[PDB]
C-alpha cells in the first residue's frame, strides 16, 4: 500500500540459537597491572531477550578461572513473539499465536501483519491471495494474533510471519520451526533379545542368528520406522579362590637359630610367608613395616647358613659330619626362592648344585643320599621308604630345576643332569604305588613337558575325588603331596582339574607351624602362591560380531573388547527388514533389536482429562450466541481451571454479558479484560474455580461483529486445569454449522486426482494411464469399507487386471485401499460400488504379504456407473468411454 | 519545467519520458533500485522552474539482509561495513582442527539476499592405522582401519615375549598428520649390564626374556638390595647396583 | 645425640611434584643426604634419586623435589605403595607410603544445562595438574545415558590445546528422556572419574521468568504470620508481566511430598507483582498432626504458575525445601580441632549457617559457662573462641549458643562438642599450642602465627627453635623454622599469604628434645586455616561500548574481555529462559575449588591425640632414625 514496507522489503528474524559464542580469544595485549584488556566484537543473535555470557580462562602460571556471568539485554521497540509448540500432529487443525509487542512509551501503531503462505501447511494463506489483518496497537500494550493452520506433511516445517508499521519506518519478521509428527503414538517393539556365545552356542566357532522383521501390523499408514541393533559385551570375573588372610601367618615369622638343619627349618617359614604376602599383596593388613623386619630374619638364616657350607660346597648338621644329599638339595630349593628376597651368592648356590650333579647323581640318572639328616622329619614324605630313589630323584631334581635360571650359564652339567634325572623319572613313574611319590614325581616330569600319555592319566587318576592326593598316614604327607600336584597342575595349565584341588587345601585349614612341618609348611604356601600367580585378572571377552543387512553394501563388525564391554554400540535401519548376526570369539555378550514406530491409536489422544462442547448459533454488524459447555473426566471434580477463547476474525464478546459472569459465580474475569473496548479483542481468558466431574458446567455470552472480511477464521476454546496445560481440550467454532471452511477444503486438494468425468475424454485416460509412473489399473468394487478415528480402509475387489506391475494381484483378490479421514468427504466411496482406479508405485505400503495401497494425490479415482445408470442415455459416454479404455488396455496394452 | 527529472544516484525513473515540456504540478514517481527499501515512491514533482521533492522525508535506504547465519565449528567477520546491509560481505573462518570444505568461504550480501550457501567446516582427519605385527592397539575408538579425526589418540602394546620400540602413544595432529611414528614389536633382548663399582660374573652378554644376570662386587662395595638382576621387555629389573660399605 | 627425621604428604601423587623434608637435630657438621624412591615391596625399579647436603648454615634442614614417573608398574583394586628411603651418611631413615594415581583435575563444562532431542551439546573437558595448572595428557571421555550405561567412548590428547578440550556430542532425534551424563578421567588414572550432567528433555524456552520469593528463606514453626511469598514475573528482556498467579502450598519429607490444596490461591499481577500467604492455620490443618514440632526437620515448597492475559504464554516456578525450623541459625563445629591441651587455650572455630547452608553474617556466639567468652561471626559465619583448659585427663566439653539480640532463647542455636586431651610422651605434660587470627585472610596479607609452649622449667631452655611445615592443595608448600629464645612463652611468625594458599592451608608444627628419663620427645601441633576462594588471577566481562546504547537484535556489539596476559579465554552466551527451565550445574570458580577441597588429604581441623596423630590428620608422615613415626596409611580417603 502506501507509507509500508513491502513485505519483500522484509526479512523476518530467524537466528534464535538457545546458546551461541562458543568462540575463543588469546589476551596477547600489553598487561596493564598484570590485567591485559582485549576488545571483542561480536554480532548479536535475532532473539528478544537477555544473554548471560559465561568466560573461562586457562593460563600457564595463574591457572583456571571462571568469570561472573555478564548479562546482555536485546529489545527492540516493535517485535513479534510467535508461540510455536515444541511439535503438532499432522492433519490436525491446531492454533498458533502471533504476539506483536510495542514498548513505545507514548505512541500508537497502525501494524499489518501477515502470514506466509507454505505448501507444507494449510492456512487462509495462499499462493492466490494473502493473509493480512490491519490491528492498532496502544502504547505500552501488545496485540495476540491468532492463527488457524493445519500441517500436511511430517518433519521439520516452518512458519514465517512479518509486519509493518504504517507511516513509520519500521519492520519486523518472525520465521521459526516446528516439528511435524504423525497421527500415530510411539511405540517401541522389542523383536529379539540373543545371547550371544561363539564357543558355547555356535559352531566350528561361529554362531549365526537370523532375526526376524518386527510385525508392525497397527503401523500408521505414510509413516516411517527405526530398527536398533543392540550390542553389548558380558564381562565375567575370574572365579577364583580367596586366598589365605595375612592374619593366619603371622606365626610364621620366625628367627632362624640352631645349626646346619634347624637354621633351614626356622628359615622356612619366614621364607615362605614373605614369599606368599609379596604374592598376595597383603602388607597392608598384615603391617607394611612388618616386612622389613622379616628379610632381616632371611638374611640372618641366609648368613648363618654358611657356615655350615663345607669346602665342598655341600650342607650338613655339623661340619664335620657327612655332607647330606637331601639336605644340600634343600638349601639349594629355598635360597633358589629366596633370590627375590634377599642377596643369595651365585657361588654358593651353584656351587651346592654342581656337587649334587658330580657326587651324589649316578650314571642312570638317580640322585642318591648317603649322609640322612638328624631331623627325618624335616624331610615330608620322603620319609616313608618305598620308591625312595624315585622320591629322592625328584625332590633334588624340583631343586635344579628352580636353580636352572640361576647357576645354567655357571654349571654346564647341569641341563644335562636333569634330562638325565627326567630319564630314570618317565621310565619307573607307571611303577609307583603311593599316591606321594606319583605327586612330587609328576611335578618333576611337568616341569620338562614330559608328564604325558599314560603317565598324565594315571597321576590324575591316582587324585581321591578328584581334589587330593592321600596316603595312609600322617597328613602333612597328603598336604605336601597334593600341594605338589597342584603345582603340577598350574604347569599343565590344566584349569578344570585346579579349583577341586585348590578348594581342598583351603578348607583344610593349614596354615604350616609345628613339628615336622617343615616340608609341608614350605610347600602348601608355595602352591597357593602360584595359584594367585597364574590366575587370570578377568575372563577373556574378545567378540567379533558383525551384522549383515540385506539393504546395506557391506557388513558392519563390531570388534567388542574388555575394556569396553559395557559400551553400548547401536546401528539403526528404516527398513523393517530381517537381517543376520554373526558372532565369533571367546566371551559373551548380548544382542537386542528394538523397532520403534508410529502405532494407530484406536482411542482419542486428544481431549483426554476434559470433555468440552462449543456451539454458536445466529442471534434472535451481525450477533451471535457462544455457549460453551465443559466436564472433568476424573474421580473428583477439577481444580482452577482456564478458559483461553480466542474469538473469529472480526468478532468481539459483549462488554456487558462478561461483567454478569464475572460476577462470583465460581467464574472470574481479571478487570484488564473487561476494560478493552469492542476494538481488538480475540483473545479472552475465563477463571473458573472449578469444573464438575458429574455433570457439564454450561456458559453463554453474546457476540457481535465490528469488522467484515470475506474468508473468516474459525475460533478457539481451551480447556485446561492450572497445574497442567499439556492435558487440555481445544474445539473450534464457525458459522454455517447447526464443507466451505476454506481450512477443510485446503486440506483435501491433495487426497486424489480432482477431477469431473465429464472434462475427462477418453483419449486423455489413455495418454495418463499408459504413463511409465502409473504401476496399476484395476476395475474395482468396494466390498467393505472401515471408517476410523485417522485413516479410513476401504477393501477393494480387483474385479479386472486392466494393468498389473509390482503387485501381481489376481482377479477375485482383495486389496485395502487407506486414505485419511480428512478426504473421507472428498471421495464418497461407497459399499457395492464400482471404481477405475489407477496409481504410483510409491502408493504401495506394507509388504507382498499384506500389501496395500495409499489413495494419494497421484491416485485416480472414477466411479464406475452401474449397468443400470449405463443404460441412460446421459451416462453412455462414460460408460462407453470406459469400454473402449479398458479394451484398448487389456488387448492393445501400452504403445512402448 | 522544460527538461527531465534528473537521474539521482540511487534512485530510478519509471516513466517513459518522450515528452520534452512537462505541465505544473506533474509527479515524477522514483522507483527504489535494487538494494534499497522504503515505505514508497519517492516522488518528485516540477514546480517553481525544478524538480522539487513531493516526500522529503521518504527516503530509500540500505536493504536489510537476514544474519548471514553461523556454520558448525566456525566463526565469520564482517567485510566493508559493521550492519547487515546490502554491501557487505560474511567472510567465515574454521575452528582449529577444522578445515574448509570448498574453496569459497564468504556470503555477499546482494539486492536479493546472502550469495551462496553457509560454507562448511569439517574436522581435519588422519590415515586410518593398523595393528604393529606382534602387537595392538589397546586404545582408539573400535572400528579396524577408520579414518581419525583432530584429537583422538592412540595406545600401542605388543604381545607377552615382545616390547614396543619407539613412541607408546600419538594423536592425530592439526595438519592431519599422527604426532608420532607408529611402532614396531620386537623381540624382547637385554644387552649386559654394566654393573659400577661391581664385575659380571656371567660371561653371556645378550639375554632373552625373565633370563638373570649374576654380578660380584669389587672389594669395599656390597649388594644394594638385590644381587641379581632379571631380564624384562622394559629392562633390567632390578638394575644391578653396588653401594659402599 | 643426632637425630635424622624426615617428612612426607600422607598420600604421594603421580606425575605430580611432591617434597620431602629433611632434618638432622643437634646434629654437627656437614651432614650428607640421599633420598630414593623404590616400589613396594619388590624395589624392582628406582623411581626417584636425589642428594642433598645439611650444613649448618641452612640449620641442618634441607628439602628434596621429586616426580614420580607414571611407569606402566603401578597397575586389580589393591592399593600401591612405595618405600622412601634418606640416608643421613650412615644412618638410614626408611618409611612405607600410599600411593595416588590421580595425575590432577577435569573440569567438565556444557554450553547449556538442558537439550532437546536432535541438538547437539558442546562441551569442553579442562585439563590441568594438582596446582590446577594446564597440562597436555590423555583423557578417556563417555557420554552416559539415564539408566547409566555408556552409549559412546572416545580417548583424545589435550597437548597443544592449553588445557583446553573442545569436544562436541551430537543427540539422536530418538533418545531417552532424563540426566544424562559425562565421565571423564585421565588414562593413567581410571579411578578418578570427573562427571557432569545435561537434561535432555523435549521443551520450548518460557518466554518470561516467575521468581518465587519467601520473606524469610526458612519458616518459623511458631510464627502467627505464616509463610508469605512475593510472586515477581517478569519479560526476559526486563518489561515487567502482567497477569494472573495460581499458588499453592506443599509439605516435604525426604522424598515424599504433601500437597496442600486448601492453600491453593489466585492471585492478581500489578506491575510484574503479587503477594500470596500460607496460613499457619492452614498448614496445621492441612496435616493430621496437632504437634506443630514434629513439622521440625521437614519442608516447604511453593509452586507458582503465571499465565498472561494474552493466554500465549505459561510459565510454572517453584520453590523447595524451605526448611521448618525453630531458630534462623545453625552451629558446626566442623572447623574446631577436635583434641585439646591441658593447661593451656582451647581455640574454637564455631561455624554458623542459615538454614540453607549458607554462612551468616555477624551473628553473636558464646560458650556456656563463660559469657566472656563471647565473639561475632566474620563474613564466612565463623567465630573464634578461646576457653582456658585445666591441667586434667578429664573429657572436654564445650556448649555453644547463639546470642543474637531480637531473639527468643528459644530460638537461639545451640550445639555441644566434645575434646580428648593430647596424650603427652611417658606423661611429661609437654604441649604444643598454634593459635591463628580469625579473619578473612586474602592473598596479599599477613597472618601472625602464635607458638605457645608448654613444659617443666627444667627442658624449657633446651628448645630453640620449633619447625613448621604448610599443607596445601594436599602437598607441601612450605617449611621454615620458628627461633625461640629461652623463657619465651610466645614466638610469633610473620607468614605470608600469596596466591598459592588458596583456598586453604594447615600449618603443622613441632620441637623435640630430650628430658626425663632420657627419652626422646616429639612434640606436635596443627591448624587449619581458611584462605578467601578466589582465581589466583582474574577475569572479568564486561560491556565495551556506551551505557546509553542498547543493543538491538542483529546489531553489532563490543565486549570488554579483561584479564590474565598470555591466558586463553573460552567464551559462551545461553539465552536466560534456558536458565528458566534447568539452572543446575553450572560451572562456577566455587566448584573447582570445592573439587580440590575434597581431594585433600587431610582430615581434621588440627591437634590430634598424639603427635603421630597430629602429623597423619593434616595429611603427612613422620619418621625420625631412633624410632618415632607416625602409623601407616592405607586408606586413600579420610574416615567417615
Ligand atoms: C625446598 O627448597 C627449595 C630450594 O632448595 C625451595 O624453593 C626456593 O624457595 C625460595 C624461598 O625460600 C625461592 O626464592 C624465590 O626466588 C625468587 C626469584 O625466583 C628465583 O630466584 C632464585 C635466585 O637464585 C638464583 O640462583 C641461580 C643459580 O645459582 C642463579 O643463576 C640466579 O642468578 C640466582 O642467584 C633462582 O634460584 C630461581 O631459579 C628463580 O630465579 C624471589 O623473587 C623470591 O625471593 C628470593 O629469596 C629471598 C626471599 O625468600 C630473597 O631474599 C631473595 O632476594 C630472592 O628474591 C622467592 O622467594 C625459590 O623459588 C626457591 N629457590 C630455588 C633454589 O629454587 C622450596 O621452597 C622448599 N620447599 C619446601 C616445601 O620447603
Ligand atoms: C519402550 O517401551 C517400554 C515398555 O512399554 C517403555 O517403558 C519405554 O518408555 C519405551 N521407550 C523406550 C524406547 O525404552
Ligand atoms: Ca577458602
Amino acid at each position: 500500500d502506501e507509507d509500508i514496507i513491502a513485505e519483500e522489503n522484509i526479512v523476518s528474524r530467524s537466528e534464535f540459537p538457545e546458546s551461541w559464542l562458543w568462540n575463543v580469544e588469546d589476551l596477547k595485549e600489553p598487561p596493564k597491572n598484570g590485567i591485559s584488556t582485549k576488545l571483542m566484537n561480536i554480532f548479536l543473535k535475532d532473539s528478544i531477550t537477555t544473554w548471560e555470557i559465561l568466560a573461562v580462562s586457562m593460563s600457564d602460571k595463574k591457572g583456571i578461572c571462571v568469570a561472573d556471568p555478564f548479562e546482555v539485554t536485546v529489545m527492540q521497540d516493535f517485535f513479534i513473539d510467535l508461540r510455536l509448540p515444541y511439535s503438532v500432529v499432522r492433519n490436525e487443525q491446531v492454533e498458533i499465536r502471533a504476539v506483536l509487542y510495542n514498548y513505545r512509551q507514548n505512541q500508537e501503531l497502525k501494524v499489518r501483519v501477515e502470514l506466509l503462505h507454505n505448501p507444507a501447511f494449510c492456512s487462509l494463506a495462499t499462493t492466490k491471495r494473502r493473509h493480512q489483518q490491519t490491528v492498532t496497537i496502544p502504547p505500552k500494550s501488545s496485540l495476540s494474533v491468532p492463527y488457524v493452520i493445519v500441517p500436511l506433511k511430517t518433519g521439520l516445517q516452518e512458519v514465517e510471519v512479518k509486519a509493518a508499521v504504517y507511516h513509520h519506518f519500521i519492520s519486523d519478521g518472525v520465521r521459526k520451526s516446528l516439528k511435524v509428527v504423525p497421527e500415530g503414538i510411539r511405540m517401541n517393539k522389542t523383536v529379539a533379545v540373543r545371547t550371544l556365545d561363539p564357543e558355547r552356542l555356535g559352531r566350528e566357532g561361529v554362531q549365526k542368528e537370523d532375526i526376524p522383521p518386527a510385525d508392525l501390523s497397527d503401523q500408521v499408514p505414510d509413516t516411517e520406522s527405526e530398527t536398533r541393533i543392540l550390542l553389548q559385551g558380558t564381562p565375567v570375573a575370574q572365579m577364583t579362590e580367596d586366598a589365605v588372610d595375612a592374619e593366619r601367618l603371622k606365626h610364621l615369622i620366625v628367627t632362624p637359630s640352631g645349626c646346619g638343619e634347624q637354621n633351614m627349618i626356622g628359615m622356612t617359614p619366614t621364607v615362605i610367608a614373605v614369599h606368599y604376602l609379596d604374592e598376595t599383596e597383603q602388607w597392608e593388613k598384615f603391617g607394611l613395616e612388618k616386612r622389613q623386619g622379616a628379610l632381616e630374619l632371611i638374611k640372618k638364616g641366609y648368613t648363618q647358613q654358611l657356615a655350615f657350607r663345607q669346602p665342598s660346597s655341600a650342607f650338613a648338621a655339623f661340619v664335620k659330619r657327612a655332607p647330606s644329599t637331601w639336605l644340600t638339595a634343600y638349601v639349594v630349593k629355598v635360597f633358589s626362592l629366596a633370590v627375590n628376597l634377599i642377596a643369595i651368592d651365585s657361588q654358593v648356590l651353584c656351587g651346592a648344585v654342581k656337587w649334587l650333579i658330580l657326587e651324589k647323581q649316578k650314571p642312570d640318572g638317580v640322585f642318591q643320599e648317603d649322609a640322612p639328616v638328624i631331623h627325618q622329619e624335616m624331610i615330608g614324605g620322603l620319609r616313608n621308604n618305598n620308591e625312595k630313589d624315585m622320591a629322592l630323584t625328584a625332590f633334588v631334581l624340583i631343586s635344579l630345576q628352580e636353580a636352572k635360571d640361576i647357576c645354567e650359564e655357571q654349571v654346564n652339567s647341569l641341563p644335562g643332569s636333569i634330562t638325565k634325572a627326567g630319564d630314570f623319572l618317565e621310565a619307573n613313574y607307571m611303577n609307583l604305588q603311593r599316591s606321594y611319590t606319583v605327586a612330587i614325581a609328576g611335578y618333576a616330569l611337568a616341569q620338562m613337558g614330559r608328564l604325558k600319555g599314560p603317565l598324565l592319566n594315571k597321576f590324575l587318576t591316582t587324585a581321591k575325588d578328584k581334589n587330593r592326593w592321600e596316603d595312609p598316614g600322617k597328613q602333612l604327607y597328603n598336604v605336601e603331596a597334593t600341594s605338589y600336584a597342584l603345582l603340577a597342575l598350574l604347569q599343565l595349565k590344566d584349569f578344570d582339574f585346579v579349583p577341586p584341588v585348590v578348594r581342598w587345601l583351603n578348607e583344610q585349614r593349614y596354615y604350616g607351624g609345628g613339628y615336622g612341618s617343615t616340608q609341608a609348611t614350605f610347600m602348601v604356601f608355595q602352591a597357593l602362591a602360584q595359584y594367585q600367580k597364574d590366575a587370570p585378572d578377568h575372563q577373556e571377552l574378545n567378540l567379533d560380531v558383525s551384522l549383515q543387512l540385506p539393504s546395506r553394501s557391506s557388513k558392519i563388525t563390531h570388534r567388542i573388547h574388555w575394556e569396553s564391554a559395557s559400551l553400548l554400540r547401536s546401528e539403526e535401519t528404516k527398513e523393517n527388514e530381517g537381517f543376520t548376526v554373526t558372532a565369533e570369539g571367546k566371551g559373551q555378550g548380548t544382542l537386542s533389536v528394538v523397532t520403534m514406530y508410529h502405532a494407530k491409536a484406536k482411542d482419542q489422544l486428544t481431549c483426554n482429562k476434559f470433555d468440552l462442547k462449543v456451539t454458536i448459533k445466529p442471534a434472535p454488524k451481525n450477533t451471535m450466541i457462544l455457549e460453551i459447555c465443559t466436564r472433568y473426566r476424573g474421580d473428583q471434580d477439577a481444580t482452577m481451571s482456564i478458559l483461553d477463547i480466542s474469538m473469529m476474525t472480526g468478532f468481539a464478546p459483549d462488554t456487558d454479558d462478561l461483567k454478569q459472569l464475572a460476577n462470583g459465580v465460581d467464574r472470574y474475569i481479571s478487570k484488564y479484560e473487561l476494560d478493552k473496548a469492542f476494538s481488538d479483542r480475540n483473545t479472552l481468558i475465563i477463571y473458573l474455580d472449578k469444573v464438575s466431574h458429574s455433570e457439564d458446567d454450561c456458559l453463554a455470552f453474546k457476540v457481535h461483529q465490528y469488522f467484515n472480511v470475506e474468508l473468516i477464521q474459525p475460533g478457539a476454546v481451551k480447556v485446561y486445569a492450572y497445574y497442567n496445560l499439556e492435558e487440555s481440550c481445544t474445539r473450534f467454532y464457525h458459522p454455517e454449522k447447526e464443507c466451505r471452511d476454506e481450512l477443510c477444503r485446503c486440506a483435501e486438494e491433495n487426497c486424489f486426482i480432482q477431477k469431473s468425468d465429464d472434462k475427462v475424454t477418453l483419449e486423455e485416460r489413455l495418454d495418463k494411464a499408459c504413463e511409465p509412473g502409473v504401476d496399476y489399473v484395476y476395475k474395482t468394487r468396494l466390498v467393505k469399507v472401515q471408517l476410523s478415528n485417522d485413516f479410513d480402509e476401504y477393501i477393494m475387489a480387483i474385479e479386472q487386471t486392466i494393468k498389473s506391475g509390482s503387485d501381481e494381484v489376481q482377479v477375485g483378490q482383495q486389496r485395502t485401499f487407506i486414505s485419511p479421514i480428512k478426504c473421507r468427504e472428498a471421495l464418497k466411496l461407497e459399499e457395492k460400488k464400482h471404481y477405475l482406479m489407477w496409481g504410483l508405485s510409491s502408493d504401495f505400503w506394507g509388504e507382498k504379504p499384506n500389501l496395500s495401497y495409499i489413495i494419494g494425490k497421484d491416485t485416480w479415482v472414477e466411479h464406475w456407473p452401474e449397468e443400470d445408470e449405463c443404460q441412460d442415455e446421459e451416462n453412455q459416454k462414460q460408460c462407453q468411454d470406459l469400454g473402449a479404455f479398458t479394451e484398448s488396455m487389456v488387448v492393445f496394452g501400452c504403445p512402448n | 519545467c522544460n527538461e527531465l527529472p534528473p537521474r539521482r544516484n540511487t534512485e530510478i525513473l519509471t516513466g517513459s519520458w518522450s515528452d520534452q515540456t512537462y505541465p505544473e504540478g506533474t509527479q515524477a514517481i522514483y522507483k527504489c533500485r535494487p538494494g534499497y527499501r522504503s515505505l514508497g515512491n519517492i516522488i518528485m514533482v516540477c514546480r517553481k522552474g525544478e524538480w522539487v521533492a513531493l516526500n522529503p522525508l521518504r527516503k530509500c535506504q540500505k536493504r536489510p539482509c537476514g544474519h548471514p547465519g553461523d556454520t558448525p565449528f566456525g566463526t565469520f567477520t564482517l567485510t566493508g561495513g559493521n550492519v547487515f546491509e546490502y554491501g557487505v560481505k560474511a567472510v567465515y573462518t574454521c575452528n582449529e582442527g577444522y578445515q574448509l570444505l570448498g574453496e569459497i568461504n564468504y556470503r555477499e550480501c546482494d539486492t536479493d539476499g546472502w550469495t551462496n550457501d553457509i560454507p562448511i567446516c569439517e574436522v581435519v582427519k588422519c590415515l586410518p592405522v593398523t595393528a604393529p605385527e606382534n602387537g595392538k592397539i589397546v586404545s582408539s575408538a573400535m572400528e579396524p582401519d577408520r579414518e581419525y579425526h583432530f584429537g583422538q589418540a592412540v595406545r600401542f602394546v605388543c604381545n607377552s615375549g615382545y616390547k614396543i620400540e619407539g613412541d607408546e602413544e600419538m594423536h592425530c595432529s592439526d595438519d592431519g598428520f599422527w604426532s608420532k611414528e607408529k611402532p614396531k614389536c620386537v623381540e624382547i633382548s637385554c644387552k649386559s649390564p654394566d654393573v659400577i663399582n661391581g664385575s659380571p660374573i656371567s660371561q653371556k652378554i645378550i639375554y632373552k626374556e625373565n633370563e638373570r644376570f649374576q654380578y660380584k662386587c669389587n672389594m669395599g662395595y656390597e649388594y644394594s638390595e638385590r644381587g641379581d638382576a632379571v631380564c624384562t621387555e622394559s629392562g633390567w629389573r632390578p638394575l644391578p647396583s653396588c653401594e659402599e660399605a | 645425640s643426632p637425630m635424622y627425621s624426615i617428612i612426607t604428604p600422607n598420600i604421594l601423587r603421580l606425575e605430580s611434584e611432591e617434597t620431602m623434608v629433611l632434618e638432622a637435630h643437634d646434629a654437627q657438621g656437614d651432614v650428607p643426604v640421599t633420598v630414593t624412591v623404590h616400589d613396594f615391596p619388590g624395589k624392582k625399579l628406582v623411581l626417584s634419586s636425589e642428594k642433598t647436603v645439611l650444613t649448618p648454615a641452612t640449620n641442618h634442614m634441607g628439602n628434596v623435589t621429586f616426580t614420580i614417573p607414571a611407569n606402566r608398574e603401578f597397575k586389580k583394586g589393591r592399593n600401591k605403595f612405595v618405600t622412601v628411603q634418606a640416608t643421613f651418611g650412615t644412618q638410614v631413615v626408611e618409611k612405607v607410603v600410599l600411593v595416588s594415581l590421580q595425575s590432577g583435575y577435569l573440569f567438565i563444562q556444557t554450553d547449556k544445562t538442558i537439550y532437546t532431542p536432535g541438538s547437539t551439546v558442546l562441551y569442553r573437558i579442562f585439563t590441568v595438574n594438582h596446582k590446577l595448572l594446564p597440562v597436555g595428557r590423555t583423557v578417556m571421555v563417555n557420554i552416559e545415558n539415564p539408566e547409566g550405561i555408556p552409549v559412546k567412548q572416545d580417548s583424545l590428547s589435550s597437548q597443544n590445546q592449553l588445557g583446553v578440550l573442545p569436544l562436541s556430542w551430537d543427540i539422536p532425534e530418538l533418545v531417552n528422556m532424563g540426566q544424562w551424563k559425562i565421565r571423564a578421567y585421565y588414562e593413567n588414572s581410571p579411578q578418578q572419574v570427573f562427571s557432569t550432567e545435561f537434561e535432555v528433555k523435549e521443551y520450548v524456552l518460557p518466554s518470561f521468568e516467575v521468581i518465587v520469593e519467601p520473606t524469610e528463606k526458612f519458616y518459623y514453626i511458631y510464627n502467627e504470620k505464616g509463610l508469605e511469598v512475593t510472586i515477581t514475573a517478569r519479560f526476559l528482556y526486563g518489561k515487567k508481566v502482567e497477569g494472573t498467579a495460581f499458588v499453592i502450598f506443599g509439605i516435604q519429607d525426604g522424598e515424599q511430598r504433601i500437597s496442600l490444596p486448601e492453600s491453593l490461591k489466585r492471585i492478581p499481577i500489578e506491575d510484574g507483582s503479587g503477594e500470596v500467604v500460607l496460613s499457619r492455620k492452614v498448614l496445621l490443618d492441612g496435616v493430621q498432626n496437632p504437634r506443630a514440632e514434629d513439622l521440625v526437620g521437614k519442608s516447604l515448597y511453593v509452586s507458582a504458575t503465571v499465565i498472561l492475559h494474552s493466554g500465549s504464554d505459561m510459565v510454572q516456578a517453584e520453590r523447595s525445601g524451605i526448611p521448618i525450623v525453630t531458630s534462623p541459625y545453625q552451629i558446626h563445629f566442623t572447623k574446631t580441632p577436635k583434641y585439646f591441651k591441658p593447661g593451656m587455650p582451647f581455640d574454637l572455630m564455631v561455624f554458623v549457617t542459615n538454614p540453607d547452608g549458607s554462612p551468616a553474617y555477624r551473628v553473636p556466639v558464646a560458650v556456656q559457662g563463660e559469657d566472656t567468652v563471647q565473639s561475632l561471626t566474620q563474613g564466612d559465619g565463623v567465630a573464634k573462641l578461646s576457653i582456658n583448659t585445666h591441667p586434667s585427663q578429664k573429657p572436654l566439653s564445650i556448649t555453644v549458643r547463639t546470642k543474637k539480640q531480637e531473639l527468643s532463647e528459644a530460638e537461639q542455636a545451640t550445639r555441644t562438642m566434645q575434646a580428648l586431651p593430647y596424650s603427652t610422651v611417658g606423661n611429661s605434660n609437654n604441649y604444643l599450642h598454634l593459635s591463628v587470627l580469625r579473619t578473612e585472610l586474602r592473598p596479599g596479607e599477613t597472618l601472625n602465627v602464635n607458638f605457645l609452649l608448654r613444659m617443666d622449667r627444667a627442658h624449657e631452655a633446651k628448645i630453640r627453635y620449633y619447625t613448621y611445615l604448610i599443607m596445601n592443595k594436599g602437598r607441601l608448600l612450605k617449611a621454615g623454622r620458628q627461633v625461640r629464645e629461652p623463657g619465651q612463652d610466645l614466638v610469633v611468625l610473620p607468614l605470608s599469604i600469596t596466591t598459592d594458599f588458596i583456598p586453604s592451608f594447615r600449618l603443622v608444627a613441632y620441637y623435640t628434645l630430650i628430658g626425663a628419663s632420657g627419652q626422646r620427645e616429639v612434640v606436635a601441633d596443627s591448624v587449619w586455616v581458611d584462605v578467601k576462594d578466589s582465581c589466583v588471577g582474574s577475569l572479568v566481562v564486561k560491556s565495551g561500548q556506551s551505557e546509553d546504547r542498547q543493543p538491538v537484535p542483529g546489531q553489532q556489539m563490543t565486549l570488554k574481555i579483561e584479564g590474565d596476559h598470555g591466558a586463553r579465554v573460552v567464551l559462551v552466551a545461553v539465552d536466560k529462559g534456558v536458565f528458566v527451565l534447568n539452572k543446575k550445574n553450572k560451572l562456577t570458580q566455587s566448584k573447582i575449588w570445592d573439587v580440590v577441597e575434597k581431594a585433600d588429604i587431610g582430615c581434621t581441623p588440627g591437634s590430634g591425640k598424639d603427635y603421630a596423630g597430629v602429623f597423619s590428620d593434616a595429611g603427612l608422615t613422620f619418621t625420625s632414625s631412633s624410632g618415632q613415626q607416625t602409623a601407616q596409611r592405607a586408606e586413600l580417603q579420610c574416615p567417615q
